[PDB]
């Protein structure tokens, strides 16, 4: 359409046109915003396109065009200010200041178009970063001059100082070199007195302005770095503190201001200032009580009305409390007539406290934490704030967050159902706030006790009861075990058990059963101290779990599963032992009923049951009577399993059915579940089974490849398929789990090893990509990792069996077959650091392959594979130069040194890789090393290319210029060698190297960057 | 809101997929309760289906008597049916839909109601 | 009335991933980059009314960044992505919000670590503070499971209403049409059935 013609330069603008495109885009929709978008975007590319922003700016009616006018200035100004002709420079700087001087002047602009005024201060800045001061040094000074001149003027040099302090001091770190950087603070630093002179003015002579909020604003950027005399030496804290807290206009940046003065760096043995820090908090506090609200006033409610700015203020001043008291709290805690201020701003943080909102009491609980934990430490403080802590006690209890374990919650139908899901994002929190209740308790074990008791006590006559009492107080209960003594822990738990055993009693229907379950169990579960001592109701304990088994409700199902484990992780020595008054250690009366216990429950609940068995059963030391046990446990899946691998012997037919390949992988996954837990001991139990399982794992893989011949690929997504697939990959999750924890690497080598390979290996090789089981890759892993060097023939075995076929799958694109390529990195990194004979064997086209392999990984961004790709690359690099001078390591430098060296900053200096900046340092750190310390024992030239004896530190250098020359053909020979230069004399000094290597990259990305700059020091 | 004047026959979780043809791939269009709505006025039954949180609906279509529910290979807890006439979105419009469920019993109950509602419809 | 939100973030945070599964219900497993922005409608349906968000889905990646902050003029709300499974993504954070509000002085901000469902998460909750000093909210979401998804909607929806109280409604649901299938095409819905039945469902390890 019509609006392309912005785009043909050989043409003059049409600037109505331009405004119509503009219009199109910002205001308009659907096919036409779109097309304008594009069209813009063009616009805005053509690197001639500044040459336009002048008459833009003098004869646009859109303030938008402005806008994207000055957007390409700065392109222009950050990117390739140098380049220009010099009087090109001084032209944009003279219509950029011109037009800033203009729209101040007429008010009307000034008070409409504010957007358009402070993207032409922030491109004005971006000409100071180059400019100023050695080619600008009147800046400030008629800056300062022109402020009086005019309040629009003075404002808006307030907005300029302020964007100038942020690129100077707050983002320079990744946008300057540190030169530049070290240039630029200097710069203002040394004209930071007479700034400060006209900030502080203007604060002295105005009353809530928008001038002032501006000076305020720049003050807040200014307290990141100027020195505290600024602050401390004139009056500035009294304004802050006073006049400028009790207008709202004015009060919520000031309020920042004082955070940032509560951080400045300051004089510890200094009584003036001391009384300084005082004063101001104190003054600070006045205002709030007389201007804002009182200490007693529902903060919790205010928030909650959510009017004006209320929300943002309460938010900012608990940040300002919490930051100043962290810092100061002890200026205020020995003299008696500072006691009432202590006390004022912590219950201001106390009602803070009580806000319903996540994010805000995480900082006030960050700041409790802080409290407690000191005065837990600290001799004779914790009296003083008794009466807070009392008032903490409560809003923690009430405001309990349902822990992990509780897997019961109340729907929108007011139904008590089992989660759908981890409420992953309050993990943290729950053990934020267990953390600051166990320091309260400590602080005062009576006070928590009699709270919790007689809350508990109304939840029972009925006067409190709610779901979210009970369950708060309950969670609140179990959070707390550890700080009581046992006798008081005893008193209490069986007042508590108690009492929610009655509520039990007294709650009837569904979901009350349900809370109240949950509950209970949660505290039983974490008070094992107690139930180790009090076996008779321990017993108890597990058997009313076993019947929690058979209940209809899935989340008190669930729970029951996982606090049997729980407490069995904890109490396990009591199950193995025969307790005085029964006739057999417990474990065996589990063992015995093990299949109506679980009869019930979900296969993966089932495997939780056995999995718990297996920590009881390895309590038992006596080696006979283990087995023994471990025979007992598993009689019902080898029954199970016996009977499985007689009929699969006779026939491979029976195994087509999905209700035997179930059955199958049931078995298998309860093997893995007690082998999770038994790990060395399970030995026996995989001894019975390993044969069969290898062969099962045989007929399995041939109906899987057969079922992919008669049917095509879509036979991998099918049930059948899939389920016979989790048979294999259950069978590889066993003996991995088995090998991961053996103890006896012997049999692992000699019993376990050449069977796995023998099944597993051209199984993987000989079936087609989709059919692999990234899995066989993870098992192998594992078996290097534990025998690989007892192993090298096997070693060998597995790269030639996985190597290739693997890489083929995953070299094409950095997406397909994920895990494959996941766990293809982890395997050979595992090889490259236990078996590093393998590699050499290989042949020369395989290890160049593997050198490919490597450099593919670091061009990930999948940090899984980059990771294990630089530090495969380092660990090789190593390899060689440990051989020392031979063949071998010759061959690999003169092959393949250059290969790493261009491929590392490859990735250093592409922008796609940032992620893995500190790898890639450390490697071509190391490779530059091997040069400067002359490890390279070889020439890395060929014959006559460089003179004969021509030492390898001199071929690097002619070789990184001329690669840096061709890859970044805007740097000049000067840049380029000063880089070189001092990067190979940072070459042991990881941290200077670093910074050397980014100050490279701040200059790529610009034309005349100065190479003095890589003399820093 | 729109569903005073209904009966609910049966309900039950259900992940909802529609079929782009071009890109040949099966889309989620929503995760939620899958209800079959019986008019009382009409005694013409519907599937209404409403997104998790935002109670959105993705699925709103009568249980047309010619419907058939059909085997997806990737699974034995899904059917796949085209439907003719879905306003989920507004604009009447044609969809190939799949339905997957939590369990295989699961999935075995809903094509029994869905059959059922179809007679119903047929009255 | 509809309000302009402009989401901004690294490139591979998930943003426009997160915007698709708000618009279609679907979930896009392929990084395919957005090219400067996009432009879509958002509406919800609450007790206040329907709330209609133009979301500006714009370009993370800095090759395609376009207008960049340019994009911005005019937003009256905003959501910052970055992905907690990727470090270098929040530390980017301060840098979005510095070019955002730089151009939007007074609006309310959700911040958003994205990609929970993951289990190797490498920015830890604890870590996140940004947001308290500019009184971002914050959430933990995955637009892969689904964590969280409504809330950065409904915080802004509150805020931009002016009504803390404001909740999502289910929105009316119409007597569906009685249509019979046109004779003429009982043969091709034969065959796009067909195609549909032997293309696997996605995800057939999910516990829907
Ligand atoms: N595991 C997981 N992956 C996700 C999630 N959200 C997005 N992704 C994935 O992350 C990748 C990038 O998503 P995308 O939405 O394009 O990110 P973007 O921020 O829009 N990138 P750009 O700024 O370049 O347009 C996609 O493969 C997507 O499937 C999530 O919650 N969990
Ligand atoms: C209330 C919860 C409930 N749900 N269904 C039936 O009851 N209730 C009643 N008794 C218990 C309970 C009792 C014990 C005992 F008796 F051993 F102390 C222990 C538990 C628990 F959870 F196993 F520890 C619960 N709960
Ligand atoms: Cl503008
Ligand atoms: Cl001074
Ligand atoms: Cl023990
Ligand atoms: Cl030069
Ligand atoms: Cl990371
Ligand atoms: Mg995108």
């Amino acid at each position: 359409g019509a609006m392309e013609g912005i785009l043909d330069f050989s043409n003059d603008l049409d600037i109505a046109l331009l405004d119509q495109v503009v219009s199109t885009f910002y205001q308009g929709s659907g096919v036409q915003q779109k097309q304008a978008q594009e069209i813009l975007t063009k616009f805005q590319d053509n690197p001639d396109a500044w040459q336009k922003a002048d008459q833009i700016l003098q004869f646009s009616t859109n303030p938008q065009s402005k806008f994207i006018a000055l957007s390409i200035l700065d392109k222009l100004i950050t990117r390739k200010w140098k380049l220009l002709p010099n009087d090109h420079r001084i032209g944009i700087r003279n219509f950029v200041v011109g037009m800033i001087i203009s729209m101040c002047q007429d008010d009307e602009v000034f008070k409409t178009q504010k957007n358009l005024i402070n993207k032409s201060d922030l491109t004005l800045v971006q000409i100071l970063k180059q400019e100023w001061p050695q080619n600008w040094p009147e800046f400030i000074p008629e800056l300062i001059g022109s402020s009086s001149s005019s309040v629009n003027v003075c404002e808006n040099n307030m907005i300029v100082l302020k964007l100038l302090s942020e690129e100077v001091f707050d983002f320079s770190a990744e946008q300057m070199t540190q030169a530049k950087a070290l240039h630029l603070k200097n710069s203002m630093s040394k004209e930071f007195e007479q700034i400060f002179k006209l900030c502080f003015q203007v604060l002295e002579q105005g009353s809530s302005s928008s001038l002032i909020v501006a000076t305020l604003e720049s003050l807040l950027r200014y307290l990141h770095w100027i020195p505290y005399r600024y602050i401390y030496e004139t009056n500035i804290l009294e304004l802050l503190s006073t006049k400028f807290m009790t207008s709202p206009d004015t009060r919520a940046i000031t309020l920042k201001c004082l955070t940032e003065v509560s951080n400045l760096k300051i004089p510890q043995d200094n009584d003036l200032i001391k009384r300084q820090t005082v004063l101001f908090f104190q003054n600070t506090l006045q205002q709030i009580a007389t201007s804002v609200m009182p200490v007693t006033a529902d903060l919790k409610a205010t928030y909650a009305n959510a009017n004006g700015n209320d929300q943002s203020f309460l938010q900012d001043l608990a940040m300002f409390l919490t930051t100043y008291l962290a810092r100061n709290r002890a200026l205020l805690e020995s003299d008696e007539s500072l006691r009432e201020l202590l006390l004022n701003a912590h219950q201001y943080l106390i009602q803070l406290s009580k806000i319903e909102e996540r994010e805000l009491f995480k900082t006030t609980l960050d700041y409790w934490h802080n409290l407690v934990a000191d005065l837990f430490y600290e001799p004779l403080k914790k009296h003083i704030y008794e009466e807070i802590c009392s008032q903490l006690r409560l809003v923690i209890i009430e405001n309990m967050v349902r822990p992990e374990e509780v897997l019961v919650v109340e729907n929108d139908e007011g139904e008590i159902v089992r989660e759908f899901v981890k409420e992953s994002d309050t993990i943290q929190l729950y053990k934020s706030e267990r953390e600051v209740l166990v320091y309260l308790t400590h602080l005062n074990v009576i006070d928590t006790e009699e709270i919790m008791i007689s809350k508990l006590a109304r939840q029972i006559d009925g006067s409190e009861w709610s779901w979210h009492n009970i369950n708060t107080l309950s969670w609140a209960i179990g959070s707390i075990s550890g700080t009581m003594s046992e006798d008081t822990e005893k008193r209490f738990v069986v007042t508590v058990i108690k009492d929610l055993l009655d509520l039990c009693v007294k709650k009837r229907g569904k979901d009350n059963k349900a809370v109240v379950a949950s509950d209970i169990m949660y505290v039983v579960g974490q008070y094992p101290r107690f139930l180790k001592a009090h076996w008779n109701f321990l017993r108890t304990v597990i058997l009313k779990l076993f019947e929690f088994m058979h209940e209809t409700h899935e989340g008190v199902q669930d729970m029951a599963c996982d606090t049997f484990i729980k407490i069995v992780q904890k109490c396990k020595y009591h199950f193995v032992i025969q307790q005085p008054r029964e006739s057999e250690p417990f474990i065996q009366t589990i063992i015995r009923d093990i299949q109506k216990t679980t009869a019930d429950l979900q296969p993966q609940q089932v495997h939780t049951f056995y999995k718990a068995c297996g920590i009881i059963i390895s309590e038992e030391r006596s080696v006979a009577e283990r087995n023994r046990l471990l025979s007992d446990l598993m009689q019902l899946p080898n029954m199970a399993w016996d009977t499985i691998v007689e009929q699969s012997t006779a026939n491979p037919t029976l195994l087509l059915d999905s209700e035997t390949v179930k059955i199958i992988a049931n078995i298998i996954k309860t093997n893995v579940a007690v082998c999770t837990s038994m790990g060395a001991d399970f030995y026996p139990q995989l001894g019975h089974i390993y044969y069969n399982m290898l062969q099962l794992y045989r007929a399995v893989s041939s109906m899987i490849s057969a079922q992919v011949a008669a049917e095509g690929l879509i036979a991998t997504k099918t049930p059948k398929v899939r389920g016979l697939r989790t048979i294999k990959k259950e069978i590889l999750k066993l003996v991995e789990t088995y090998i991961s924890k053996a103890r006896n690497l012997d049999d692992v080598v000699k019993v376990l090893v050449e069977p796995l390979l023998n099944a597993v290996l051209e199984d993987y090789m000989n079936n087609v990509p989709d059919a692999r089981d990234a899995e066989v890759l993870n098992c192998m892993t594992t078996v290097v990792e534990k025998v690989g060097h007892m192993i090298p023939q096997g070693v060998i075995l597995i790269l030639q069996s996985v190597f290739e076929c693997t890489l083929d799958m995953i070299n094409k694109d950095f997406t397909e077959y994920p895990e494959h390529r996941v766990e293809f990195y982890k395997l050979l990194k595992v090889i490259n650091e236990k078996s590093f004979a393998a590699f050499l064997e290989l042949p020369p086209a395989a290890f160049k392959l593997f050198v490919d392999a490597i450099c593919w990984a670091f061009k990930h961004n999948n940090r899984d594979v980059e990771v294990n790709g630089l530090q495969i690359a380092l660990d090789l690099v190593k390899n060689i130069e440990r051989m020392g001078n031979v063949p071998f390591a010759n061959e690999f430098h003169k092959n393949y040194f250059f290969i790493f060296v261009s491929e590392t900053f490859f990735v250093l200096t592409d922008s796609d890789h940032k992620s893995g900046f500190s790898k890639q340092a450390l490697l071509l750190m190391k490779l530059i090393s091997l040069v400067y310390d002359n490890k390279i024992s070889v020439p890395l030239y060929q014959e006559a290319e460089v003179p004969q004896g021509t030492s390898n530190q001199v071929y690097l250098s002619q070789y990184l210029a001329n690669m840096l020359s061709n890859a970044f053909p805007h740097l000049t020979s000067e840049q380029i060698a000063s880089f070189l230069s001092a990067l190979t004399k940072q070459c042991k000094d990881l941290v200077v190297f670093k910074g050397t290597l980014r100050d490279f990259l701040v200059q790529i990305k610009e034309v005349g960057g100065d190479p003095t700059d890589y003399l820093f020091a | 809101t729109a569903e005073e004047d209904e009966e609910v026959l049966y309900k039950v979780r259900a992940k909802l997929f529609r079929f782009d043809k071009d890109a040949k791939e099966w889309k989620e269009r929503g995760t939620g309760d899958c209800k079959f709505l019986k008019n009382k006025k009409t005694n013409k039954v519907r599937i209404l289906m409403r997104r998790d949180k935002t109670l959105k609906i993705c699925a709103n279509h009568i249980i047309a008597p010619e419907y058939t529910l059909k085997p997806n290979v990737g699974s034995d807890r899904s059917w796949v049916y085209a439907c003719t006439a879905d306003i989920a979105e507004g604009e009447a419009e044609a969809f190939t839909f799949a339905i997957r469920f939590g369990s295989k019993e699961n999935a075995d109950k809903f094509k029994e109601e869905f059959e059922k509602a179809q007679e119903i419809n047929k009255k | 009335v509809q309000f302009k939100l402009v989401l901004v973030g690294d490139g591979g945070t998930g943003k426009t991933t997160f915007v698709k599964r708000h618009l279609t219900g679907e979930f896009e497993k392929k990084y395919v980059a957005t090219l400067g922005v996009e432009v879509h409608p958002l509406v919800f349906h609450t007790n206040r009314g329907p709330i209609k968000f133009n979301v500006w889905d714009t370009a993370g990646q800095e090759k395609f960044g376009g207008l960049r902050d340019g994009y911005y003029i005019q937003a009256q709300c905003a959501i910052i992505m970055f992905d907690v499974t990727s470090r270098v993504t929040y530390k980017n954070v301060p840098n979005w919000h510095r070019d955002l509000v730089r151009v939007c002085e007074n609006i309310p901000i959700v911040l958003c670590g994205n990609k929970v469902d993951i289990k190797d998460r490498k920015v830890k909750a604890k870590s996140i503070v940004f947001h308290r000093k500019k009184n971002l909210q914050y959430y933990d979401i995955s637009a892969k499971s689904n964590y969280n998804f409504e809330k950065p909607f409904l915080w802004l929806a509150r805020k931009l209403i002016g009504d803390p109280n404001l909740e999502f409604v289910a929105m009316p649901a119409l007597a569906p049409p009685e249509v019979v299938m046109d004779p003429a095409l009982a043969a091709q819905y034969e065959h796009d059935l067909e195609v549909a039945q032997t293309t696997a469902l996605p995800d057939e390890d999910d516990d829907l």
